């Protein structure tokens, strides 16, 4: 993840996010394409809530 | 339809045939006369006032 700020960022926007089943109770990582990538801000700052 | 990009599924062509039915709810109010009644619209005597 360290990098410039730009190309950071950029980054981020393409590929930094994960995707979770949505037919299932518990929360499944699922295969690629499936469906939509799900954003997360806490990835770029690396802190919680 | 729409076309999906690359590297995802592709939606099929689906048609749905559906059919609906009809409702019934008769009403009914009667309304009743007497012998007297019937006898003097029918049947006058004697023509006094």
């Amino acid at each position: 993840a360290n990098k410039t700020l730009f190309k950071t960022i950029d980054e981020y926007l393409l590929r930094a996010k994960d995707c979770i089943r949505g037919d299932t109770d518990t929360q499944y990582v699922c295969v690629e394409g499936t469906e939509q990538l799900i954003e997360n801000p806490c990835r770029l700052t690396q802190e919680a809530l | 339809r729409v076309a999906s990009g690359a590297g995802l599924p592709t939606s099929r062509q689906t048609t749905i045939m559906v059919t609906k039915y009809s409702e019934k709810s008769p009403i009914t109010i009667p309304f009743e006369l007497s012998a007297a009644c019937l006898t003097y619209l029918r049947e006058t005597f004697e023509g006094t006032i």
